[PDB]
DNA sequence: TAATGCAACACT
DNA sequence: AAGTGTTGCATT
C-alpha cells in the first residue's frame, strides 16, 4: 500500500529548494515530496513540494506522514538505490 | 471577474480542454473561467480559437463579456463578434 | 556483418533536415537516407551525414558510390524500419 | 596564423581535449593550432585553461606567440602572462 | 497545470 | 567536431 501524495526521488535537477530549510537541494541527492497545494501558486496547484529527508522527518508530524506508514510506502521508492532504500527505512520506520 | 477571457498565448504550454492539443505561443485562445476547488478562485480553461466555440459557448456580446476583449486588434474583435453572432 | 558503414537509414528527427539532391526540406518522420562524407563547407567537422530523400538518394546511387553490389538491407539503421518501408527501400535499391 | 590562439568559448559545445570535459559558453579556452588533413587548414584543439598547461606547453611570451591575446579583457590577458612563465 | 528559466537534442 | 537554432525538460 504506497503512498499517494508522498514521493520520493532523485533531484533531476540543482535548482529546486528545500522548503524545509528554504536552500537548494544538489542534483542526484535524495528528496521528499508531498502532493500539496502551493499557496503562492494555487492555480496549479496540486503539486510537489520537496525537503532533504532530514528536513523532512523533523516535520514528519506537520507534513502529515503519520507513525502507520514507512518509508517502503514512498511513490518511487522501488527505483531507488539499497543503499538508499535502507538509509530512509532508518529514517522513516513504520509502527 | 468575468466569465471568459481572451488573449494571445503567453506561453506554447498552453493546452486546449476540447483536443488535447497545444497552442502556439502567440495563437488566439479563449478560456473558461471556473471555480477552484483547491483554493476558491477562477482559474481558466484554456480552448482553441475554433474548439472553444466547439464545446458550445453562445456569446450575445462579447465585448463585455469576454474579458481583455478591449486588448485585441480589430479585425480579430470583429473576427470573435462575428463568430459569436 | 554485410551491413555498410557509410550508408545509413533512418526517420527524419525533425523538419529542418535539408535534402542535398534537391536542396528541399525533409519533413519529419518521413525516411531518409545518407552518405557518412566530409560536408565541403564546413570540412572541420570532418566526416558527418548528408541526408537525401530516397528518391533524390537512388537518382544519383552511381555518383554517390553506392555500388550495384550493395543493396537497401545493407543500409545502417535498416532493422530498426517499419515493414512497408523496408520493402519500399528493397525495391528502390536492388543488389545484384 | 599563430601556433596558439585564445578567447571566450563562443558556445558550450566546445570539449577539453585533456580531461574530454565540456566548456562553459563564456570560460576562458586556450587551443593548439594543428594541420588538419580535410580541407588543408589549422583546426582548434581547445582546452580548459587549467587543462592547457597541463599538456605541458611552455610559452615564452604569450602577447605575440597567442593569437588573440591582446582582444579580451585587460583582467584575463594579465592572468594569462602571469601563469605563462609558471 | 501553464509561465519562466534551463539543458539537451538536431544539423551541420 | 563545435555554433546555431530549436525542442523539450524541470520547478513552481
Ligand atoms: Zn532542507
Ligand atoms: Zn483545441
Ligand atoms: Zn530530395
Ligand atoms: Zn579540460
Amino acid at each position: 500500500k504506497t503512498l499517494g501524495d508522498f514521493a520520493a526521488e532523485y533531484a533531476k535537477s540543482n535548482r529546486s529548494t528545500c522548503k524545509g530549510c528554504m536552500e537548494k537541494i544538489e542534483k542526484g541527492q535524495v528528496r521528499l515530496s508531498k502532493k500539496m497545494v502551493d499557496p503562492e501558486k494555487p492555480q496549479l496547484g496540486m503539486i510537489d513540494r520537496w525537503y532533504h529527508p532530514g528536513c523532512f522527518v523533523k516535520n514528519r508530524e506537520e507534513l502529515g506522514f503519520r507513525p502507520e506508514y514507512s518509508a517502503s510506502q514512498l511513490k518511487g521508492f522501488s527505483l531507488l538505490a539499497t543503499e538508499d532504500k535502507e538509509a530512509l527505512k532508518k529514517q522513516l520506520p513504520g509502527v | 471577474d468575468k466569465l471568459y477571457r481572451v488573449e494571445y498565448a503567453k506561453s506554447g504550454r498552453a493546452s486546449c480542454k476540447k483536443c488535447s492539443e497545444s497552442i502556439p505561443k502567440d495563437s488566439l485562445r479563449m478560456a473558461i473561467m471556473v471555480q477552484s476547488p483547491m483554493f476558491d478562485g477562477k482559474v481558466p480553461h484554456w480552448y482553441h480559437f475554433s474548439c472553444f466555440w466547439k464545446v458550445g459557448h453562445s456569446i450575445r456580446h462579447p465585448d463585455v463579456e469576454v474579458d481583455g476583449f478591449s486588448e485585441l486588434r480589430w479585425d480579430d474583435q470583429q473576427k470573435v463578434k462575428k463568430t459569436a453572432e
